RNA sequence: AACCCACUCCCGUUGAAAAGGUAGGGGAUGACUUGUGGAUCGGAGUGAAAGGCUAAUCAAGCUCGGAGAUAGCUGGUUCUC
RNA sequence: CAGGUGGUCGGGUAGAGAAUACCAAGGCGCUUGAGAGAACUCGGGUGAAGGAACUAGGCAAAAUGGCACCGUAACUUCGG
RNA sequence: CCUUGUCGGGUAAGUUCCGACCUGCACGAAUGGCGUAACGAUGGCGGCGCUGUCUCCACCCGAGACUCAGUGAAAUUGAA
RNA sequence: GAUGUCGGCUCAUCACAUCCUGGGGCUGAAGCCGGUCCCAAGGGUAUGGCUGUUCGCCAUUUAAAGUGGUACGCGAGCUGGGUUUAGAACGUCGUGAGACAGUUCGGUCCCUAUCUGCCGUGGACGUUUGAGAUUUGAGAGGGGCUGCUCCUAGUACGAGAGGACCGGAGUGGACGAACCUCUGGUGUUCCGGUUGUCACGCCAGUGGCAUUGCCGGGUAGCUAUGUUCGGAAAAGAUAACCGCUGAAAGCAUCUAAGCGGGAAACUUGCCUCAAGAUGAGAUCUCACUGGGAACUUGAUUCCCCUGAAGGGCCGUCGAAGACUACGACGUUGAUAGGCUGGGUGUGUAAGCGUUGUGAGGCGUUGAGCUAACCAGUACUAAUGGCCCGUGAGGCUUGACC
């Protein structure tokens, strides 16, 4: 179906409200003191101290 | 008062008569009584009720301190009855002794839950046809409400979603035999919930 | 494992070794009159169940022309004797194929003695 | 037998050799009807010479079912064909033999005679 | 409903589905490291623990019962040879996952898949 | 069976598609089907005849002029005291 | 752009067959993926006991379907 | 039209179906009248088998739907 | 410048002028049965043949197969059987085009839900220092149905026929909840049979594809056709009704005062949610006891040091689940995977050796394989990491050394 009346900046803006975001899950590792996120491979290929790939 | 166990499955036992009894076997650790309610203090009167094995890292320090008043060293959950009339002390035992053959009780618990569940499982409605002619709609729900002057959807309409977990009592089921050795329970009947689950077993007052 | 340990102290010894495709013989306990005695039910066995205390085997026989097929509880104090008066090779678990065939394509073969 | 419209035939020798179920009698709409439920049923198919016409409304009682028939056990009676007994205005049987087997969870103060007119 | 139900269809039908996990459990023992994704991980842990398991016992019927699963004559080789000799003290745990961050394109849990010595 | 046609259910209805798709269906050596070229045109053609078809438009097309047709009928008609 | 578009070559194994099921030569992975596996929709598999009681109507679904032999009724324009 | 006209058959029950009655409002002989084998994607009934059509739906398998990342419309809309 | 018209299916809600069940008055009510009229809406209130039909007639029950409203409820929930646009036909009217609320065949039923409404489930903040856990119950939902047999007793009553009131015991139908112990169904993740074809250098053995190729079975899980349970008992106030004392009106009088009995209705009693009950309730326990400056003084603001109880992130997952939410566990360790012994399902695996020319049979022979089931085991994967949450809890009055 369709709208009778459109939606003001306030009620549409009241909908995403619950639209934001969240990933801090970081973590420093011990000997390279490269950052990562936690239980996952950094980037450079540490995990735990030990090279892995 | 009553007695929390944990469903373990259904099984079956046989008379000398011949007669088959459907049974369900409920385990029951030793209860320890962690506070008793008086009328005085908090109005009503009621007894608390714990189990055990939880380790040490999953208690926080003020349920530790909570179950440090009574030496009971408790475990996972707390369930309080309410009771009429009897003297019970900060530590006690409560055990399977207090029932006996017969004995209809009443047992509770969270049932087992479906995930989101439609109007034709959750309240038992009827179908539509499948080739009569019919449109997509097969199982969906049909009408809900008049046309011009209920203006609107009373409330308590029956709609798909959830047929959860949510706590239900089976009335007056007899228990067939008590274990003080193994601590068990056999109630004839079914028990909600499923198996490994938490159970509550009460004196039946429908009688 | 207390649901298991319970149904040991039920379980007595009453059957003797037996496999689908034999002809057994069952007595059974009638409950009538104020007088027990006991039934003789011979037939085909065509089905088994090994769970334990829930086990149970059906046998099929024709009786005055009209087949008919008992499914029996093995633990239970009702099936009282078990004796098997024939055994054959079938190589399957469930004769139920049986049910449409009457006569001599009912026959059990014997590659088994 | 054991719903409106079902096909059985008859386990008796005055009757005939087909009936099929027109209403199962009990409640308010009893869906289903068991070994030693009464029915009414209306004769399909009748032996060259009996006792009882073709299309013909009676009553009859459920003798047999593929469905079977449950003992306070883990053991169910299971036949391979449906069958039922005729009966006159009062609940006594028609005919005088009974063919087939019949069960002994029938048996009650007012079928005393069926079940002892049957070879089980 | 999916109570006490075990496997993911991954959303791919069941010939497709065993033929991947086939074809993947013949590349992983042929580099002894993937970059895969960790719901295809979670269940590769399934299918070649198995192989590894039978690999233990060399035997006629062992062989042809490891090639009639994971049917390729170099996995069969590598197996029997190097693998099931290397773990023979080893009890279960014959690789390991690690998740390596999500995917470029889509944003998919990747993980690598790595026997557990190498 | 290719090929032509379109009898039935469902899907689709903002569709993959301004008339289709999966299942089933009728003809399939003939009054057949089809490629290329050509003839019949607007109160005029073709029509195993429905008022069907005549470039997605048909109880008489499309386009340009009479033409800003005519509308006793709708709608609208903007600064102040 | 699941549509429409005339004509030639057109192999192996089973099969009467240019049907149908697998393959050779040759070409493709159909230009968004990864998860979980609620209701509900779509396309399907099986079903205890009944067997059209459903419905405006056996609509839809289910079942038969191949080669050889035996045998085949009322009626008939004497072909069927 | 009165009309579900009256009788019979089929079914337990038949405004539908088949065979008769003649009181044919308003049949009728090339706008053809009565019959007719074979032919019908034709209309209306009845029978065998078959079955999820239905008592009453239960489970399972894929594509949707639901969550994550990218691209990203629609009709409607006096203001809320 | 559009409010989609009759029937059918699904879903219901409301009135009592009540069909059954419940309590009563009168009766030309002996009993069993009935007729009529008050109170009562708590719960129920049928399957088919015909017809498009609502209605109606039929056959068979049931305790009963209620009357109406709700756009003659319900097409942005489904059908298009009826009326019914275009085609065709019968009868009648009209010379004719054509028409008939006379008949018969065929005939496209669109919408992804923005805001009210409802069924579910989450985030934010508040409850006055902050947390963990348990909770009273203001209040709202769930349920309420009923047949048939036996004892009282073949007693009372009735010439006889015929036959109870009240009370007690048993097991049935419909409905609802819960659960796989059993009986089945499913179980394309387990084991076998087999047709066509391709492939592994060939024999054997095996694997793709042919709807899971076609099937025979089947663990867990789910499920009903299976297992169990429930409708109450009892208390209070009453409706109709039955009264006791008692005058007004020396009698009488159920009422004016007063004192009673009184039915599925009412309020408790049985079950679930329920302090966002902003009136935000209540008990147990745990955590924090350092300074400095400006400006104003419940004193406010700022700088440093501190970050506890616990919570979140993340990971292994769940008989929890759309996303969430909820339950358990993270090496103080059996949370998930694997491995070893079991159980179950399937059915004598492959290979060795003999009989037969050969298919085939035989020690091989309860063997092999065996998903989700139980026990044990740190082999693998869950990192002695990060972020939130602080530093003693405002002011008046009374008791209280
Ligand atoms: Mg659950
Ligand atoms: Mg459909
Ligand atoms: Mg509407
Ligand atoms: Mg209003
Ligand atoms: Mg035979
Ligand atoms: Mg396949
Ligand atoms: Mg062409
Ligand atoms: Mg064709
Ligand atoms: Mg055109
Ligand atoms: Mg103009
Ligand atoms: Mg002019
Ligand atoms: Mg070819
Ligand atoms: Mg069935
Ligand atoms: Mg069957
Ligand atoms: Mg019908
Ligand atoms: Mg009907
Ligand atoms: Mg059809
Ligand atoms: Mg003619
Ligand atoms: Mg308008
Ligand atoms: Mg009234
Ligand atoms: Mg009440
Ligand atoms: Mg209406
Ligand atoms: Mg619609
Ligand atoms: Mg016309
Ligand atoms: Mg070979
Ligand atoms: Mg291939
Ligand atoms: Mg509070
Ligand atoms: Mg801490």
């Amino acid at each position: 179906a369709v709208q009778q009346n459109k939606k003001s900046r306030s009620a549409r803006d009241m909908r995403r409200s619950h639209d934001a975001l969240e990933s801090n899950a970081l973590s420093v590792e011990k000997s390279t003191g490269e950052v990562h996120l936690r239980h996952h491979v950094s980037p450079d290929g540490f995990y735990r101290g030990r090279k892995v790939v | 008062i009553g007695v929390v166990g944990r469903k373990c499955g259904m099984t079956r036992i046989f008379t000398e008569e011949g007669v088959s009894i459907p049974v369900t076997v409920i385990e029951v650790e030793p209860n320890r009584v962690t506070q008793f309610k008086t009328e005085e203090t908090d109005g009503y009167r009621a007894v608390q009720v714990t189990a055990g094995e939880r380790r040490a890292s999953r208690v926080t320090k003020a349920q530790a301190g909570h179950f440090a008043k009574a030496n009971v060293a408790a475990g996972r959950g707390v369930w309080e009855f309410r009771l009429g009339e009897e003297q019970y002390a900060a530590g006690d035992q409560i055990t399977v002794d207090l029932f006996q053959a017969g004995q209809m009780v009443d047992v509770t618990g969270e049932s087992k839950g479906k995930g989101f569940a439609g109007t034709i499982k959750r309240w038992n409605f009827r179908g539509q046809d499948n080739t009569h002619g019919n449109s997509v709609s097969h199982r969906v729900p049909g009408s809900i409400g008049q046309c011009q002057t209920p203006g609107r959807v009373f409330k308590g309409k029956k709609m798909s979603g959830h047929l959860g977990a949510e706590r239900v009592t089976v009335q007056s089921l007899e228990i067939v035999r008590v274990d003080a050795e193994r601590n068990l329970l056999l109630v004839k009947g079914a028990v909600p919930g499923a198996t490994g689950g938490d159970v509550i077993v009460r004196p039946a007052a429908k009688a | 494992k207390i649901i298991q340990q319970i149904e040991a102290e039920q379980m007595n010894k009453e059957i003797p070794a037996f496999a689908p495709g034999d002809t057994v013989i069952v007595q059974v306990k009638v409950k009538e009159g104020d007088r027990q005695r006991l039934q003789a039910f011979e037939g085909v066995v065509i089905a088994k169940r090994n769970r334990g205390l829930n086990s149970a085997f059906t046998v099929r026989k024709i009786s005055n022309g009209v087949g008919v097929e008992r499914t029996f509880q093995t633990y239970s104090p009702i099936v009282d004797s078990l004796s098997v008066k024939r055994r054959g090779d079938v190589r399957k678990a469930k004769l139920y194929y049986l049910r449409a065939l009457s006569g001599k394509a009912a026959r059990i073969k014997e590659k088994l003695v | 037998m054991i719903q409106t419209q079902s096909m059985l035939d008859v386990a008796d020798n005055s009757g005939a050799r087909r009936v099929m179920c027109i209403k199962v009698l009990g409640g308010s709409h009893r869906r289903y009807a068991g070994i030693g439920d009464i029915i009414k049923v209306t004769v399909k198919e009748a032996i060259p010479r009996g006792k009882v016409k073709k299309g013909q409304v009676m009553t009859a009682v459920v003798v047999r079912t593929k469905h079977g028939v449950r003992r306070t056990d883990g053991s169910i009676i299971r036949f391979d064909g449906n069958a039922a007994v005729l009966l006159n205005n009062k609940q006594e049987p028609i005919g005088t033999r009974i063919f087939g087997p019949v069960t002994r969870e029938l048996r009650t103060e007012k079928f005393m005679k069926i079940v002892s007119l049957a070879p089980e | 409903m999916r109570h006490r139900k075990s496997g993911r269809h991954l959303s791919r039908t069941s010939a497709h589905r065993k033929a991947m996990f086939q074809n993947m459990a013949v590349s992983l023992f042929e580099h002894e490291l993937i970059k895969t994704t960790l719901p295809k991980a979670k269940e590769l842990r399934r299918v070649a623990e198995p192989l590894i398991t039978l690999a233990k016992e060399d035997s006629v019927a062992n062989r042809r019962l490891a090639f009639d699963r994971t049917r390729s004559k170099a996995a069969v080789g590598k197996l029997f040879n190097d693998l099931g000799k290397r773990y023979a003290n080893r009890p279960g745990g014959y690789l390991r996952i690690l998740k390596c961050g999500f995917r470029a394109g889509d944003n998919a849990p990747m993980a690598y898949v790595e026997l557990v010595d190498r």
